[PDB]
RNA sequence: GAAGACUGGAGUGCAGAAGAGGAGAGUGGAAUUCCACGUGUAGCGGUGAAAUGCGUAGAUAUGUGGAGGAACACCAGUGGCGAAGGCGACUCUCUGGUCUGUAACUGACGCUGAGGCGCGAAAGCGUGGGGAGCAAACAGGAUUAGAUACCCUGGUAGUCCACGCCGUAAACGAUGAGUGCUAAGUGUUAGGGGGUUUCCGCCCCUUAGUGCUGCAGCUAACGCAUUAAGCACUCCGCCUGGGGA
RNA sequence: AAAUUC
């Protein structure tokens, strides 16, 4: 099947660390049963409402090819535990 | 959960008991066991002060860490055991230091999870932190009242408190009975509800099962003698022929408040139960 | 069942190259689906609406069986063994 | 009348095109009805799912 | 034609008679053949044509009306129903409308109207009344 | 009845479409209530009027944050889906059905279906969680000749979740399932096809649903009228004066 | 506001 990931990273992350979580977050998808087509970031974008005390944030877009589907669930489990990604949604394609 | 018993005999008609689905091992660590001797409510002088005690199955005390001052060292849950001295299960922890100690088993704690404590630990079940660092609204247990003394406020099975707000040097707390209280912000607590939540649904179902737990029969007052109880006497059955029901020592025993009216700790209690 | 899974099944039951509706090819697939759905209905036991679709399929399997059992008794007595059903 | 989608050649929907989607939202942030926007009946469901899924991920306000 | 394709055939005639139609077609069969020919022998039908098709062919029937707009076939009733079959002995074949009507009998020597079945002394299943 | 043949019925294959169909897990924002802390003063609330109630231990109001539960604003539409009860926040996993187009395949494999087995709103029951509102019972204030009620302030079971029972209703379209035939007009849902037409858009043909107006026919009348209560065939359930019941 | 019987 075809999936897609789009997650939000807190703006108060220095660009050294903000380039590290992407390798970490994209690490799991390739580690488990999935393949990533690309991983692009839109950049800073204002939020329509204050999701946390924050008001701004960073955006990301990822495409996948998976069949066992367990990679996505592993991605879901680490998403809430982590304190970096605030909102993330999985869409099927 | 709870294991009901088929009505074989009249003594087994209603008895129910816990099935112990959660205890992992049944061999205590021999290095953390201290002897106990029953006292049966017998006093310093050998007199009997608190009655209806004594004469049960023998036990063995087993030391428990109520302080959790070992800070920053990862601890791992080794097992969940049965402890006869209390209403909650306990867990055996072996830190990477090599030391072993017991802690109270909070609800949701399972073998394998790792426990930190101190001033840099995260917010998860089993972690120990000062009330200073605890975010408001969380559910805690094993509170303490003086800094460094050891956990003393919430300990029984399936009970919990709730951090309610910070007021400078002190922290507001809602205790299990519903009494909102104020305590020092440098005390400690453990996040999460206490484990054995079903301990209160058990039918004893037998007098013998009452006596297996160090309990002795209770005799009413209306069947005593006039010199034995303010109620005893009267031919046939007799009601409470007094102004108010009385304890065996005067001092009315229904609706009569007995807290010390001039206590030092009235100013730390926002509202009672 | 996926589409590709079925085309693997049909190739193991056809009489000639391209039949797709003979009773035995028609029943080889349905038995696979019935077995597949039971393992998906023995976990979520409260899906009452979807369980009815299982009843229709086993009802549609039995009606085809009596077709063979009155058309070619030899063929039907052979199909069961390969497919591992009962009477 | 006349559906913009059914006319202007836009067939698919992507929940990233926030600027394009903003034409179909009111001043207070509510979804416009069909009788005023003129969209076709079929694409209305495509649009309604599109806005909601975006409205969760902070691209558009819930109440403005 | 779910169960009885003769009961249906009679009905298809009666419905198109009520609305004053002129032509009507329907799938053909050996039994439907002569039952449509008999009605031609008494003028109940203007004429009949057959059509060859891929499945079984059809039969096209030209219904007849008298001038001044008066119908010719004023009703039809079935007697041998699939739920209850009826058979009539030779002497007990009825007369419809005191002989003004016509009945259809499937005797042992081909489908036959009872004008001559009583003359030929045979009986069989009684298919329909026409009057 | 036996043997053989055929493809329209029925079913499979192939290409597409729509959907509050279902089970499980995870997640979201408004809003009522409560809690903590600022600002500030004597009322807030309520009725046909009034009182009970809450407030000077400082209310109602107002700003910031925390906690818990239940339902999902706009989209929303005699719109969609399901066999009937019923089904609206979002995402993912596991699943059921239906429709259109094709003519590749099987060749009557069909319909109904007593007893039997399942599903079945709400209330109710058992064991156990949970408990924001609302609210049987009940208390207080009112009304009235009386008021066990309607009106007002509170409030337990319940409403919610897991497992197991109950098996009822105006469970209604008060209309059993299946098949064929018998004028039109106009809406709307998902499709296919053609004309006009560079497109868009307009016009026409057709399938399956969903509304309304109306001939032939039916009915006691009201009304039904291609979604028949019209004309026919197969199978199932039920009725035989009212009460007693 | 409520406001019965013949
Ligand atoms: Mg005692
Ligand atoms: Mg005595
Ligand atoms: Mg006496
Ligand atoms: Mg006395
Ligand atoms: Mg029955
Ligand atoms: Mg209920
Ligand atoms: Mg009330
Ligand atoms: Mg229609």
């Amino acid at each position: 099947r075809k999936y897609e990931i789009m997650y939000i990273i807190r703006p108060n992350i220095e660009e050294d660390e903000k380039k590290a979580v992407v390798e970490r977050f994209d690490g799991i998808l390739t580690e488990n049963g999935a393949e990533i087509i690309e991983s692009k970031e839109w950049g800073k974008r204002r939020l329509a409402y204050e999701i946390n005390d924050y008001r701004d944030g960073f955006y990301h877009i990822v495409k996948l090819n998976a069949d066992k589907a367990d990679s996505i669930n592993e991605f879901d489990r680490l998403a809430k535990i982590s304190d970096d990604i605030v909102r993330h949604m999985v869409i099927k394609e | 959960a709870i294991k009901k018993y088929k009505p074989t005999t009249n003594g087994r008609r209603h008895m129910t008991s816990s099935d112990f689905a959660e205890i992992t091992t049944s061999t205590p660590e021999k290095s953390l066991l201290r002897p106990l001797k029953k006292k049966a409510g017998r006093n310093n002088q050998g007199k009997l002060t608190v009655r209806h005690h004594g004469g049960g199955h023998k036990r063995q005390y087993r030391v428990i860490d109520f302080k959790r001052n070992k800070d920053g060292i990862p601890g791992r849950v080794a097992t969940i055991e049965y402890d006869p001295n209390r209403s909650a299960n306990i867990a055996l922890i072996n830190y990477a230091d090599g030391e072993k100690r017991y802690i109270i088993a909070a609800k949701g704690l399972e073998v394998g999870q790792t426990i930190y404590s101190g001033a840099e630990a995260d917010i998860k079940v089993g972690n120990a932190l000062e009330l200073k660092d605890i975010p408001v609204g969380t559910v805690i247990h094993n509170i303490e009242m003086k800094p460094g003394k050891g956990g003393q406020l919430v300990r029984s099975a399936g009970t919990s408190a709730q951090v309610l707000g910070k007021e400078g040097k002190y922290v507001l707390i809602r205790l299990n009975s519903g009494e909102v209280r104020m305590i020092l912000a440098t005390c400690r607590a453990t996040i999460g509800q206490v484990g054995n939540e079903q301990h209160e649904l058990i039918n004893i179902g037998k007098a013998g099962r009452s006596r297996w737990m160090g309990k002795r029969p209770t005799v009413r007052g209306s069947v005593m003698n006039p010199n034995d109880h303010p109620h005893g006497g009267g031919e046939g059955k007799a009601p409470i022929g007094r102004k108010s029901p009385m304890s065996p020592w005067g001092k009315p025993t229904l609706g009569y408040k007995t807290r010390k009216k001039n206590n030092n700790s009235d100013k730390f209690i926002v509202r009672r139960r | 069942l996926t589409q590709e899974r079925k085309n693997e099944i049909i190739a193991e039951y056809r009489v000639h190259d391209t039949d797709t509706g003979s009773p035995e090819v028609q029943i080889a697939v349905l038995t696979a689906e019935i077995n597949s759905l039971n393992e998906h209905v023995r976990v979520h036991k409260k899906d009452h609406h979807s369980y009815r679709g299982l009843m229709k399929m086993v009802g549609h399997r039995r009606n085809l069986l009596t077709y063979l059992r009155k058309k070619d008794v030899q063929r039907y007595r052979e199909l069961i063994k390969r497919l591992g059903l009962r009477r | 009348k006349v559906c913009y989608f059914t006319s202007n050649g836009i067939t698919h929907i992507d929940y990233k095109d926030v600027e394009l989607l903003k034409k179909f939202v009111s001043e207070r942030g509510k979804i416009l009805p069909r009788r005023v926007t003129g969209t076709s009946a079929k694409y209305q469901r495509k649009l309604t799912v599109a806005i909601k899924r975006s409205r969760q991920m902070a691209l558009l306000p819930f109440v403005a | 034609v779910m169960t009885d394709p003769i009961a249906d055939f009679l009905t298809r005639i009666r419905n198109a008679n009520m609305v004053k139609h002129d032509k009507l077609e329907l799938p053909a069969s050996k039994i439907k053949k002569e039952i449509a020919e008999i009605l031609k022998r008494e003028g109940f039908i203007r004429d009949v044509e057959y059509i060859e098709d891929d499945n079984a062919g059809t039969i096209r029937v030209f219904l007849k009306y008298g001038a001044t707009g008066e119908r010719v076939i004023t009703g039809l009733k079935r007697i041998s129903k699939p739920g209850l079959r009826v058979y009539a002995k030779s002497t007990e074949v009825p007369k419809v409308l005191n002989g003004l009507g016509i009945a259809i009998v499937s005797t042992s020597q081909g489908v036959l109207t009872d004008k001559e079945a009583r003359a030929k002394q045979v009986g069989g299943e009684v298919l329909a009344y026409v009057w």
